[PDB]
Protein backbone atom coordinates (compact mmCIF):
# COMPACT_ATOMS: atom_id res chain seq x y z
CA UNK A 1 0.00 0.00 0.00
CA UNK A 2 1.77 3.37 -1.58
CA UNK A 3 0.88 6.17 1.31
CA UNK A 4 2.43 9.67 1.01
CA UNK A 5 2.56 12.27 3.76
CA UNK A 6 1.35 15.64 2.70
CA UNK A 7 4.95 17.27 3.33
CA UNK A 8 6.60 14.70 0.96
CA UNK A 9 4.40 15.56 -1.91
CA UNK A 10 4.75 19.24 -1.47
CA UNK A 11 8.14 18.54 -1.64
CA UNK A 12 7.96 17.21 -4.89
CA UNK A 13 5.75 20.32 -6.63
CA UNK A 14 9.02 21.75 -8.80
CA UNK B 1 15.24 5.53 -6.97
CA UNK B 2 17.66 8.64 -8.73
CA UNK B 3 15.63 7.88 -11.57
CA UNK B 4 12.21 6.39 -11.16
CA UNK B 5 9.00 8.04 -10.56
CA UNK B 6 7.77 8.08 -7.28
CA UNK B 7 4.26 5.77 -8.13
CA UNK B 8 0.65 6.24 -6.70
CA UNK B 9 -1.52 3.51 -5.03
CA UNK B 10 -3.84 4.04 -7.75
CA UNK B 11 -3.80 6.08 -11.51
CA UNK B 12 -6.01 8.86 -11.14
CA UNK B 13 -7.76 10.78 -14.14
CA UNK B 14 -8.79 14.89 -13.95
CA UNK B 15 -11.70 15.59 -15.93
CA UNK B 16 -13.03 19.08 -16.44
CA UNK B 17 -17.17 20.01 -16.77
CA UNK B 18 -18.05 23.50 -18.82
CA UNK B 19 -21.71 23.93 -18.61
CA UNK B 20 -23.29 23.57 -22.16
CA UNK B 21 -27.45 23.55 -21.94
CA UNK B 22 -27.53 22.38 -25.46
CA UNK B 23 -25.73 19.32 -24.74
CA UNK B 24 -26.50 16.29 -21.58
CA UNK B 25 -24.79 16.53 -18.30
CA UNK B 26 -22.58 13.64 -19.12
CA UNK B 27 -21.42 15.25 -22.89
CA UNK B 28 -19.83 18.39 -20.78
CA UNK B 29 -17.63 16.25 -18.89
CA UNK B 30 -14.14 15.85 -20.59
CA UNK B 31 -11.17 13.64 -19.57
CA UNK B 32 -8.28 16.04 -19.29
CA UNK B 33 -5.49 13.64 -17.98
CA UNK B 34 -4.61 10.60 -16.41
CA UNK B 35 -1.39 10.11 -14.04
CA UNK B 36 -0.21 7.35 -11.79
CA UNK B 37 2.77 9.23 -10.15
CA UNK B 38 3.59 12.24 -7.53
CA UNK B 39 5.82 13.65 -10.56
CA UNK B 40 3.32 13.21 -13.13
CA UNK B 41 0.57 15.19 -10.80
CA UNK B 42 2.38 18.05 -10.44
CA UNK B 43 3.24 18.34 -13.77
CA UNK B 44 -0.57 18.42 -14.52
CA UNK B 45 -1.31 20.23 -11.66
CA UNK B 46 1.05 22.89 -12.27
CA UNK B 47 -0.41 24.19 -16.16
CA UNK B 48 -3.98 24.02 -15.25
CA UNK B 49 -6.44 26.82 -13.55
CA UNK B 50 -6.81 26.96 -10.10
CA UNK B 51 -10.12 26.66 -9.06
CA UNK B 52 -10.46 30.08 -7.86
CA UNK B 53 -9.98 31.10 -11.53
CA UNK B 54 -12.55 29.19 -13.46
CA UNK B 55 -15.45 30.29 -14.95
CA UNK B 56 -18.61 29.95 -12.82
CA UNK B 57 -20.59 26.63 -13.74
CA UNK B 58 -17.42 24.65 -14.18
CA UNK B 59 -16.01 21.46 -12.31
CA UNK B 60 -12.73 19.64 -11.15
CA UNK B 61 -13.15 16.24 -10.65
CA UNK B 62 -9.97 13.69 -9.63
CA UNK B 63 -11.63 10.32 -10.09
CA UNK B 64 -9.88 6.25 -9.62
CA UNK B 65 -9.32 5.25 -13.54
CA UNK B 66 -12.29 3.15 -14.52
CA UNK B 67 -14.38 5.46 -12.37
CA UNK B 68 -16.56 8.33 -13.93
CA UNK B 69 -17.17 10.87 -12.39
CA UNK B 70 -20.53 10.19 -11.99
CA UNK B 71 -23.50 9.06 -9.91
CA UNK B 72 -24.62 6.37 -13.05
CA UNK B 73 -20.77 4.61 -12.41
CA UNK B 74 -20.97 1.30 -10.67
CA UNK B 75 -18.53 2.48 -7.86
CA UNK B 76 -20.99 5.84 -7.77
CA UNK B 77 -24.57 4.44 -7.35
CA UNK B 78 -24.63 3.26 -3.85
CA UNK B 79 -22.06 5.84 -2.74
CA UNK B 80 -22.32 9.58 -1.16
CA UNK B 81 -20.17 12.63 -0.17
CA UNK B 82 -18.29 14.55 1.85
CA UNK B 83 -19.52 18.15 1.19
CA UNK B 84 -17.78 21.62 2.11
CA UNK B 85 -19.68 24.73 1.31
CA UNK B 86 -18.07 27.80 0.83
CA UNK B 87 -19.34 31.41 0.41
CA UNK B 88 -18.17 33.86 -1.58
CA UNK B 89 -15.07 35.13 0.53
CA UNK B 90 -13.87 31.31 1.15
CA UNK B 91 -13.08 31.45 -2.88
CA UNK B 92 -10.68 33.94 -2.06
CA UNK B 93 -9.17 32.18 1.13
CA UNK B 94 -9.55 28.73 0.87
CA UNK B 95 -11.02 26.83 -2.60
CA UNK B 96 -7.43 26.66 -4.33
CA UNK B 97 -5.94 25.73 -0.60
CA UNK B 98 -8.58 23.03 0.38
CA UNK B 99 -8.56 21.56 -3.28
CA UNK B 100 -5.21 21.06 -3.17
CA UNK B 101 -5.69 19.05 0.37
CA UNK B 102 -7.84 16.88 -1.14
CA UNK B 103 -6.20 16.24 -4.06
CA UNK B 104 -3.36 15.09 -1.96
CA UNK B 105 -5.77 13.15 0.21
CA UNK B 106 -6.44 11.42 -2.25
CA UNK B 107 -3.78 10.25 -4.12
CA UNK B 108 -1.64 9.88 -0.96
CA UNK B 109 -4.23 7.50 -0.28
CA UNK B 110 -4.52 9.10 3.43
CA UNK B 111 -7.44 7.48 4.85
CA UNK B 112 -5.65 4.20 5.42
CA UNK B 113 -7.79 0.77 5.04
CA UNK B 114 -10.56 2.90 3.63
CA UNK B 115 -9.04 5.00 1.03
CA UNK B 116 -10.24 1.92 -1.04
CA UNK B 117 -13.57 3.23 -0.11
CA UNK B 118 -12.60 6.70 -2.07
CA UNK B 119 -14.06 7.07 -5.33
CA UNK B 120 -12.03 10.74 -6.05
CA UNK B 121 -13.40 13.81 -5.55
CA UNK B 122 -15.51 16.81 -6.97
CA UNK B 123 -15.04 20.92 -7.61
CA UNK B 124 -17.82 22.81 -8.30
CA UNK B 125 -17.45 26.38 -9.12
CA UNK B 126 -20.61 28.52 -8.66
CA UNK B 127 -21.79 31.94 -8.35
CA UNK B 128 -24.08 31.20 -5.50
CA UNK B 129 -21.10 29.49 -3.29
CA UNK B 130 -18.32 27.01 -4.44
CA UNK B 131 -17.97 23.36 -3.36
CA UNK B 132 -15.65 20.80 -2.91
CA UNK B 133 -16.80 17.26 -2.04
CA UNK B 134 -14.97 13.73 -1.45
CA UNK B 135 -17.05 10.58 -3.15
CA UNK B 136 -16.89 7.13 -1.44
CA UNK B 137 -18.58 4.00 -2.71
CA UNK B 138 -21.15 3.09 -0.31
CA UNK B 139 -23.40 5.16 1.78
CA UNK B 140 -24.02 2.16 3.96
CA UNK B 141 -19.99 1.58 4.60
CA UNK B 142 -20.59 4.01 8.25
CA UNK B 143 -17.48 3.30 9.66
CA UNK B 144 -15.67 4.05 6.38
CA UNK B 145 -17.59 6.52 5.71
CA UNK B 146 -16.94 8.54 9.05
CA UNK B 147 -13.08 7.98 9.07
CA UNK B 148 -13.08 9.56 5.90
CA UNK B 149 -14.97 12.39 7.24
CA UNK B 150 -12.76 12.87 10.29
CA UNK B 151 -9.50 12.77 9.14
CA UNK B 152 -10.53 14.81 5.86
CA UNK B 153 -11.80 17.49 8.63
CA UNK B 154 -8.79 17.35 10.14
CA UNK B 155 -6.62 17.66 6.77
CA UNK B 156 -8.50 20.59 5.67
CA UNK B 157 -8.26 22.09 9.12
CA UNK B 158 -11.37 23.03 9.90
CA UNK B 159 -12.29 24.15 13.69
CA UNK B 160 -14.75 22.22 15.46
CA UNK B 161 -17.73 25.21 15.00
CA UNK B 162 -17.92 24.04 11.23
CA UNK B 163 -19.94 20.37 10.90
CA UNK B 164 -19.67 19.31 7.26
CA UNK B 165 -22.33 16.43 6.18
CA UNK B 166 -22.67 13.34 3.81
CA UNK B 167 -25.24 12.45 1.44
CA UNK B 168 -25.90 9.77 -0.58
CA UNK B 169 -26.29 10.28 -4.08
CA UNK B 170 -29.56 8.53 -3.82
CA UNK B 171 -30.86 11.42 -2.13
CA UNK B 172 -28.96 13.71 -4.34
CA UNK B 173 -30.31 12.63 -7.36
CA UNK B 174 -34.03 12.68 -6.41
CA UNK B 175 -30.84 16.91 0.90
CA UNK B 176 -30.56 15.27 4.42
CA UNK B 177 -27.28 14.02 5.77
CA UNK B 178 -26.47 10.56 6.93
CA UNK B 179 -23.45 11.58 8.89
CA UNK B 180 -21.87 15.02 9.96
CA UNK B 181 -19.03 15.55 11.60
C1 LIG C 1 -22.96 15.28 -10.10
N1 LIG C 1 -24.02 15.46 -11.09
C2 LIG C 1 -24.61 16.63 -11.34
N2 LIG C 1 -25.53 16.43 -12.30
C3 LIG C 1 -26.48 17.39 -12.91
O1 LIG C 1 -26.12 18.73 -12.56
C4 LIG C 1 -27.19 19.38 -11.86
C5 LIG C 1 -26.39 20.37 -11.00
O2 LIG C 1 -25.62 19.63 -10.03
P1 LIG C 1 -24.21 20.07 -9.41
O3 LIG C 1 -23.29 20.47 -10.46
O4 LIG C 1 -23.60 18.84 -8.55
O5 LIG C 1 -24.46 21.17 -8.29
P2 LIG C 1 -25.00 22.63 -8.57
O6 LIG C 1 -24.47 23.55 -7.56
O7 LIG C 1 -24.70 23.08 -10.12
O8 LIG C 1 -26.56 22.62 -8.67
P3 LIG C 1 -27.54 22.21 -7.47
O9 LIG C 1 -28.53 23.32 -7.24
O10 LIG C 1 -28.22 20.80 -8.02
O11 LIG C 1 -26.77 21.81 -6.11
C6 LIG C 1 -27.80 18.19 -11.14
O12 LIG C 1 -29.12 18.47 -10.73
C7 LIG C 1 -27.84 17.17 -12.27
O13 LIG C 1 -28.87 17.49 -13.22
C8 LIG C 1 -25.49 15.14 -12.65
C9 LIG C 1 -26.23 14.46 -13.63
C10 LIG C 1 -26.00 13.13 -13.83
N3 LIG C 1 -26.71 12.49 -14.77
N4 LIG C 1 -25.04 12.46 -13.07
C11 LIG C 1 -24.27 13.15 -12.10
O14 LIG C 1 -23.41 12.53 -11.45
C12 LIG C 1 -24.51 14.51 -11.90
Amino acid sequence: RIIYDRKFLMECRN
Amino acid sequence: EHYIKHPLQNRWALWFFKNDKSKTWQANLRLISKFDTVEDFWALYNHIQLSSNLMPGCDYSLFKDGIEPMWEDEKNKRGGRWLITLNKQQRRSDLDRFWLETLLCLIGESFDDYSDDVCGAVVNVRAKGDKIAIWTTECENREAVTHIGRVYKERLGLPPKIVIGYQSHADTATTKNRFVV
